[PDB]
C-alpha cells in the first residue's frame, strides 16, 4: 500500500468528480435495498391486517417511497456510469502528462542502465493497470463500507442485537477474506510471471534462429521445449483458476449463513415483542437485498498485485534522478561563436578506461574543421559531450571564451545544431515531421528549402501532407540524410555539429551531399566527424586522432608532406 | 468498416468454438440445475415465513422445512464451483488449438517472411491477442446460455399459483429487447472506432516516447507537451458523444426491473385488502404465493444484469480477433515441394538459364540470370549494395520460390526433398544467432554428439581453441539469451566453427567478415579460404581484398550480372568493377 500513496496523492486535482461517483453508487445501492425492504414489509403488513383494516391502514404514505426508490435508482445508475467514465479519462490524461514530463530530462544519462526496447511497452501497460486500479479498486470498497454502515445504523434504530450481528457478519466478510486470499495468489503470480518470461525468451530465440535451425536440422527439438513450457504455464493458470472459484463459493455460503441466522434470530421477540408480526420479513428481506450487493468486492482482490507491481516499477524508473543541472540565469546569443577546448579527461560512470584523455584543440570563428580517425577512438564521445549529455569528468570547455556551464536549456539547444547518426521519422505528416526545427516557417519557406539540393521527389507527392514512417511512406538513408540536413539548416544556429554524414551511402549521393554541405553553409562554423576522407581538401584545419589522443594536426598540404598519415603512402584500402 | 466487419468478426469467433462443445453443453446443464435450486429455496422460505407471520407456530416446530434450505444452499454452491471450473477448461482448450495453428503457419511461412517485423510484433500478437479469446469464451458464452434458460423456468414455475403475477413478468420481456435495440441503441460498431482510437492514442504516445532523444536536441518538450493534452481533449470529447446513448440500456433495464417489482408488490398487497380479484383460482390468494412472487422477481433480471458486466470482455476480444483474422487470411506463395533425391558422394555442379526469384508476397527480386558453376570451383558474387545480392543464396537454400530452371547436377530444384537436400549444405550468417544454452551445444548443433578431439582441432585460433582462458568457466559455459555476454562480433567465430565441424558439399557464405577486428578478420578469412579450398563455394561479400585467389568474380547490378572474369582481367577493363575498386581506394 506504500507504493500507492504517491499516486493516490495525484487525485487531489480532481476530487469532486470522484466524490460524485462514489455518492451516486452509494445512493443507487441504498435505493435498491430500501425498495425491496419496503415491498416486503408492505406485503406482510397488508396480509396480516386483513379485510377489516382498510379504514385503519393509510396506504398513501408508502407509495411515495416505492415511486422515489425507482426514480432515484434509475437516475443514479445512469449518472454514476457517466461520471465514472469521465473521471477515468481525466485521470488517464493527467497520468500520461506527468509521466512524460518526469521522464523527459533524464534522456541521455538515463534509460541506458537497461535495454531501451521492451521498457516503454512496460511503461504503457503499467499506466493502463493504474487507471484500472483507480476505478476497480477505489469504487467498490468505499461504496460497500458506507452502504454497510448506513444499513447497520438504520436497522439498529429498531433493535440492536440483530442489527449488530448483521453488521459484524458483513464487516468480517469484507475485511478478513481479501487478506486471507493474498498469499497463494502471490505465489502463483510469481510462478506464472517466471514461466511467461521463460516462454517469451524461448519463442523469440526460436523465431530469430529459424534461419539456421533449418539448414542445420534442429527445428524439431525446440518446438517440443516450447510446447513443454506452454504446458507448464497452462498448469499454473489452472492452479490459479481453481483458487479463484472458491471466492464465489464462499461468498454464496456466507450469504446463506446470514439469511438463516436472521430467520432464526428474528423469530423470538425482535424489539421486545414475543409475537412480533410483520417485522420478520423486514430483516430477512434487508439481509437478502444487502447480501446481493457485495459482488464487486469479490473480484476486487484480483487487481491489487498487478497494480502494486506496476506502481513500484514506474516509481523506481522515475526516481532515477537526473545527471546534470542547468543554471537557468538568462543570457543572450550572438551570430559569431567559437569552440575552445583545452584538456578533458572524461570517463563514463559505467565502467572506466574510455577515451578522451588529453584532447586539446582551438577553433576560430567561421572555420571548417574535420575530425578524422577510426571507429571508437572517441569522436562520438566528443560529440555527445559537447551537447552536454554527460558532464566533463575533469577539464574546461569554453564557447566564446565563456564556460559551457552557465547556459540555459533554450540558449544551449538553440545555438548548437546537431545532425545525429540515426534519423527518427515521427508518424505524422511531412510538414509536421519537418517543422520541428523552426515552428514559424510558412509553406513557401518549406517549399524552397525542399526545392534546394536534397529531396525534390517528395515535393509533388499528394502535396506537402502525407503519412511518414510506419503508417505511410518509407525512406532510405540517401533520402534521410538530405532531410536531416534540411532540418539542421532550418534550425539556424551559428555552430553546426555534423555527425557521420556519408556513412552507408554511394558515390554520386556522397558527392552531391558534400557539394550541398560546402555551399549551403559557407559562414557557419562546422566541426563534422568523418572517417571516409573523400573531398577532405577544402578544410583549413584537419585533425586526425586515434587511441583517444591526437597524433598530429595540420593543413592538408602541410601535413601530407610527412608521408601518408592514413593514406599509408597513398596505398591501402 | 462499421457493421460489415463487426458481424464477420463475431461470426469467426463463434465458428472457432467447435472444440469445446461438450464443455459448453455441460455448463448449460449445470445452469439448468441452478434454476431448480433457486425455485426450491424460494418455495421453502415462503413456506417458513407464512407459518411464522400467520397462524403462529412455535419456532422449534419447523425443523423439517429448515434443513432442506441448508441442503439447497450447499448444492447451489457446489454447482457454482463446478460451472466455474468447466468454463475455465473450455476456455483453455481453444487457446491451445489456436496457438498450435498459428505456430504451424509461421513455421511453414519460412525465414523470408519472418524477418519483416522487429521480432516483437509476433510475440505480442501471439500472447496478448490469444489470451483475450479465452477471456471472452469462458466468461461470456455460458452467460448467453443462462439468460434465455432461467427466465422461462421461473415463468413456468410461477404460473400454476397466479396467472397475473406470471403475466407481469411476461409483459416486460418483449419490451426491453425492442426498446433497447431500436430507441436507445443502434451505435454498437461506433464503439469499435472509439476503442481503436484509444489504442492508437497509446501507440502515438509510445512513438513520442521513443523520440525523446531527437526532441532534446531541438529544444522541444515544453512546446510538445501541449500536443498530448490537445489529443486527449479531442479523444474525450469525441468519445462522450456516444456514451450518452450507449448508457441508456442500463437505465431502461433498471426502470423495467423496478416497475415489475413495484407492480407485483402493489397487486399482491391490495389483493388481501378485498379490493381486487384476478387470479385466486376459486380458492383465495395466500401470502405464500405473494412472498414467492416477491422473492423470484429479482432472480428474473439478474442474468441480464451480468451481461452488462461482461461487455468489456467481449469488446476486448474483437480487437484481437481482427488482427488474428487479418494474419490468417493473407495470401502467400510458398516454395514447391520436392520428391527426388540423389547420392551423398558426388560433386555438385550448378547451372541455370533465364531464372527469376520472387519474394513470398510478390514482385521480382533478381531479374534474369545466366551462369554455370564448374564442380569444385569458388565463386564470389560482389556488387552494389541493395542490388539483391543475397537472393541467389536464398534461392539455392530453398527459402524462396523461383521461375525457370535451377539444376543441381542435372535435376531441378523443385524436385529435391528438403530433408535430403539440406544435409548437403552449410551456412554462415551475416548476423549470428545462438539458439542454445551451452557454448558446447552451439558448436555441436550440427551433430549433438562427438569425440573429444574435434573440439580441440575444430577451426583455428578461434573462440574454440583460444578465447578460453578469458571466460570464468570452460567450454560448457551457458551463453545466455542471444549471446548477450559475448558482444565482440556477436560471436562470429563460433558460427564458423559450427559450419566447419560438419564436412559439407556446398558452403554458402553471407558477408561473414562484417563487424570484426583486424586480427579476428584475418583469422576468419584464413579459415574461410582453408574451408573453401576443399569443395564448391558460393560467397557473397563486400570486402575487396585478397580476391586474386578466387576463380570467377560476378558483379550484380539491379539484379543482373554484367561482368564475369578473374581479378587480373577485370581490374583493368574499366567496367563497373573498376568503379567499385576506385571508390574503395578513394575511401582511403
Ligand atoms: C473509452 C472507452 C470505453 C468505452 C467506450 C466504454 C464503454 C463502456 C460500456 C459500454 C460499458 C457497459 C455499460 C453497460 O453495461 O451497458 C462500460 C462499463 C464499464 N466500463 Fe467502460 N468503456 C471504456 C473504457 C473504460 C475504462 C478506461 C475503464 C476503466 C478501467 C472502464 C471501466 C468500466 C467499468 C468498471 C464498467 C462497468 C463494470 C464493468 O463492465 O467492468 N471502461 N464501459
Amino acid at each position: 500500500m506504500r507504493a500507492l500513496l504517491p499516486y493516490l496523492a495525484l487525485y487531489k486535482r480532481h476530487k469532486w468528480m470522484l466524490s460524485l461517483g462514489i455518492v451516486l453508487a452509494i445512493v443507487t445501492l441504498l435505493a435498491s435495498i430500501g425498495l425491496l425492504t419496503l415491498s416486503g414489509w408492505f406485503l406482510s403488513a397488508s396480509a396480516v391486517a386483513g379485510v377489516a383494516g382498510l379504514y385503519s391502514f393509510n396506504y398513501m404514505l408508502p407509495a411515495a417511497g416505492v415511486r422515489g426508490a425507482a426514480i432515484t435508482r434509475t437516475a443514479g445508475r445512469y449518472f454514476e456510469r457517466l461520471v465514472s467514465h469521465d473521471a477515468t479519462f481525466r485521470v488517464l490524461q493527467h497520468l500520461r502528462i506527468y509521466t512524460f514530463s518526469k521522464l523527459l530530462p533524464l534522456s541521455p544519462a538515463g534509460l541506458a542502465r537497461y535495454r531501451q526496447g521492451e521498457l516503454l511497452n512496460r511503461v504503457v501497460a503499467d499506466v493502463d493497470t493504474l487507471d484500472h486500479l483507480y476505478l476497480r479498486v477505489i469504487s467498490p470498497l468505499v461504496g460497500a463500507f458506507v452502504v454497510i454502515m448506513v444499513v447497520t445504523i438504520g436497522l439498529s434504530f429498531l433493535d440492536f442485537t440483530l442489527a449488530f450481528t448483521l453488521g459484524g457478519i458483513m464487516l468480517l466478510t469484507l475485511f478478513l477474506m481479501p487478506p486471507l486470499f493474498y498469499r497463494a495468489g502471490k505465489s502463483t503470480g510469481q510462478n506464472l510471471t517466471h514461466l511467461r518470461g521463460q516462454y517469451r525468451q524461448q519463442l523469440t530465440a526460436w523465431l530469430q534462429g529459424q534461419a539456421e535451425l533449418t539448414i542445420f536440422g534442429a527445428s524439431d527439438r525446440y518446438r517440443t521445449q516450447l510446447e513443454n513450457t506452454e504446458i507448464q504455464w497452462l498448469e499454473a493458470q489452472r492452479r490459479q483458476s481453481e483458487l479463484t472459484a472458491l471466492s464465489q463459493a464462499i461468498m454464496l455460503l456466507i450469504g446463506a449463513l446470514a439469511v438463516i441466522l436472521m430467520l432464526w434470530m428474528a423469530s423470538g421477540g425482535v424489539g421486545g415483542n414475543a409475537q412480533p408480526g410483520a417485522l420478520i420479513a423486514l430483516f430477512v428481506f434487508c439481509a437478502l437485498a444487502a447480501f446481493e450487493a457485495l459482488a464487486p468486492v469479490t473480484g476486487a482482490f484480483q487487481h491489487l498485485g498487478q497494480v502494486i507491481a506496476s506502481a513500484v516499477r514506474i516509481t523506481d524508473l522515475t526516481d532515477q534522478k537526473p545527471e546534470v543541472t542547468f543554471p537557468d540565469t538568462q543570457t543572450r546569443v550572438a551570430d559569431r561563436v567559437s569552440l575552445t577546448l583545452r584538456d578533458v579527461q572524461f570517463t563514463y560512470p559505467e565502467q572506466s578506461q574510455q577515451a578522451l584523455k588529453g584532447i586539446s584543440l582551438q577553433v576560430n570563428a567561421g572555420e571548417h574543421i574535420a575530425i578524422l580517425g577510426r571507429t571508437g577512438c572517441g569522436k562520438s564521445t566528443l560529440l555527445q559531450l559537447l551537447t552536454r549529455a554527460w558532464d566533463p569528468q575533469q577539464g574546461e570547455i569554453l564557447l566564446n571564451d565563456s564556460p559551457i556551464a552557465s547556459l540555459n536549456e533554450a540558449a544551449l539547444r538553440q545555438t548548437i545544431s546537431v545532425v545525429p547518426q540515426r534519423v527518427h521519422l515521427f508518424s505524422a505528416t511531412l510538414r509536421d515531421n519537418l517543422l520541428l526545427a523552426s515552428p514559424g516557417s510558412s509553406d513557401e519557406a518549406l517549399s524552397e528549402i525542399l526545392r534546394r539540393v536534397g529531396l525534390e521527389k517528395l515535393l509533388e507527392d499528394a502535396g506537402l501532407n502525407s503519412w511518414l514512417g510506419e503508417g505511410g511512406r518509407q525512406l532510405s538513408g540517401g533520402e534521410l540524410r538530405r532531410l536531416a540536413i534540411a532540418r539542421a539548416l532550418l534550425h539556424d544556429a551559428p555552430l553546426v555539429l555534423l555527425d557521420e554524414p556519408t556513412e552507408g551511402l554511394d558515390a554520386t549521393t556522397e558527392s552531391q551531399i558534400l557539394e550541398l554541405l560546402a555551399e549551403m553553409m559557407r559562414e557557419k562554423t562546422v566541426l563534422m566527424v568523418t572517417h571516409r576522407l573523400r573531398g577532405l581538401s577544402r578544410f583549413q584545419q584537419i585533425i586526425v586522432m586515434d587511441n583517444g589522443q591526437i597524433i598530429e594536426q595540420g593543413t592538408h598540404a602541410e601535413l601530407l608532406a610527412r608521408q601518408g598519415r592514413y593514406y599509408q603512402f597513398k596505398q591501402g584500402l | 468498416m462499421n457493421k460489415s466487419r463487426q458481424k464477420e468478426l463475431t461470426r469467426w469467433l463463434k465458428q472457432q468454438s467447435v472444440i469445446s462443445q461438450r464443455w459448453l453443453n455441460i455448463s448449460r446443464l449445470l445452469g439448468f440445475v441452478s434454476g431448480i435450486l433457486i425455485i426450491a429455496q424460494a418455495w421453502f422460505m415462503a413456506r417458513i415465513l407464512q407459518h411464522m407471520i400467520m397462524e403462529n407456530i412455535p419456532r422449534e416446530a419447523l425443523l423439517l422445512p429448515f434443513t432442506l434450505l441448508v441442503l439447497t444452499f450447499v448444492l447451489r454452491a457446489w454447482v457454482v464451483w463446478l460451472r466455474e471450473r468447466v468454463g475455465y477448461h473450455a476456455g483453455q482448450h481453444i487457446r491451445f488449438a489456436i496457438r498450435r495453428q498459428v505456430l504451424d503457419r509461421l513455421q511453414q511461412a519460412g525465414p523470408a517472411w519472418i524477418q519483416g517485423k522487429p521480432a516483437g510484433s509476433w510475440a505480442t500478437l501471439v500472447l496478448e491477442q490469444i489470451d483475450d479469446m479465452h477471456d471472452y469464451y469462458a466468461r461470456y458464452l455460458p452467460q448467453m446460455a443462462l439468460a434465455v434458460s432461467v427466465p422461462l423456468l421461473i415463468v413456468v414455475a410461477i404460473f400454476p399459483s397466479n396467472w397475473a403475477a406470471a403475466l407481469i413478468l411476461l409483459g416486460t420481456a418483449p419490451l426491453i429487447p425492442l426498446f433497447m435495440a431500436l430507441v436507445g441503441m443502434g451505435a454498437a460498431d461506433a464503439n469499435r472506432r472509439n476503442f481503436l482510437a484509444l489504442a492508437r492514442l497509446s501507440g502515438h504516445f509510445l512513438d513520442r516516447l521513443r523520440g525523446m532523444e531527437t526532441l532534446r536536441i531541438f529544444g522541444r518538450g515544453e512546446a510538445e507537451i501541449e500536443s498530448i493534452r490537445s489529443a486527449s481533449e479531442d479523444f474525450r470529447q469525441r468519445t462522450m458523444e456516444v456514451l450518452r446513448l450507449a448508457f441508456l440500456s442500463s437505465g431502461i433495464l433498471e426502470f423495467f426491473t423496478s416497475l415489475s417489482i413495484a407492480l407485483v408488490a402493489v397487486y399482491f398487497g391490495f389483493s388481501y385488502l378485498g379490493e381486487l380479484d384476478f387470479g385466486h383460482y376459486d380458492t383465495g390468494v395466500t401470502l405464500a404465493a405473494g412472498f414467492l412472487a416477491l422473492i423470484l422477481a429479482p432472480e428474473f433480471f439478474q442474468p441480464l444484469r451480468d451481461l452488462g458486466t461482461f461487455y468489456h470482455a467481449k469488446a476486448q476480444a474483437v480487437g484481437a480477433a481482427d488482427s488474428l483474422k487479418t494474419f490468417m487470411e493473407t495470401p502467400l506463395a510458398h516454395p514447391q515441394r520436392g520428391e527426388a533425391e540423389l547420392a551423398l558422394t558426388d560433386p555438385l555442379t550448378i547451372e541455370a538459364e533465364d531464372l527469376f526469384i520472387t519474394s513470398p508476397e510478390g514482385k521480382t527480386l533478381a531479374g534474369p540470370l545466366n551462369f554455370t558453376l564448374p564442380a569444385g570451383q569458388r565463386a564470389v558474387l560482389v556488387g552494389r549494395s541493395g542490388s539483391g545480392k543475397s537472393s541467389l543464396l536464398n534461392a539455392l537454400s530453398g527459402f524462396l520460390s523461383y521461375q525457370g530452371s535451377l539444376r543441381i547436377n542435372g535435376i531441378e530444384l523443385r524436385d529435391l526433398s528438403p530433408e535430403s537436400w539440406r544435409k548437403h549444405l552449410s551456412w554462415v550468417g551475416q548476423n549470428p544467432q545462438l539458439p542454445a544454452a551451452t557454448l558446447r551445444d552451439n558448436v555441436l548443433l550440427a551433430r549433438p554428439d562427438a569425440s573429444e578431439q574435434e573440439l580441440q582441432a575444430a577451426l583455428d585460433n578461434a573462440w574454440v581453441s583460444e578465447f578460453l582462458p578469458l571466460l570464468p568457466q570452460g567450454v560448457d559455459t551457458p551463453v545466455g539469451d542471444q549471446a548477450a555476454r559475448l558482444s565482440v562480433g556477436q560471436a562470429q567465430r563460433v558460427a564458423v566453427a559450427r559450419a566447419l565441424l560438419n564436412p559439407c558439399s556446398l558452403l554458402l557464405l553471407d558477408e561473414p567478415a562484417a563487424s570484426l577486428d583486424a586480427h579476428s578478420e584475418q583469422r576468419v578469412m584464413e579459415a574461410l579460404n582453408a574451408a573453401s579450398l576443399r569443395q564448391t563455394t558460393l560467397m557473397v561479400t563486400h570486402q575487396l581484398e585478397d580476391l586474386a585467389d578466387w576463380d570467377v568474380i560476378w558483379v550484380m547490378q539491379d539484379g543482373r550480372i554484367i561482368e564475369q572474369g578473374r581479378y587480373a582481367e577485370l581490374s583493368v577493363a574499366g567496367g563497373p568493377f573498376a568503379t567499385l575498386l576506385a571508390h574503395r581506394q578513394e575511401e582511403i
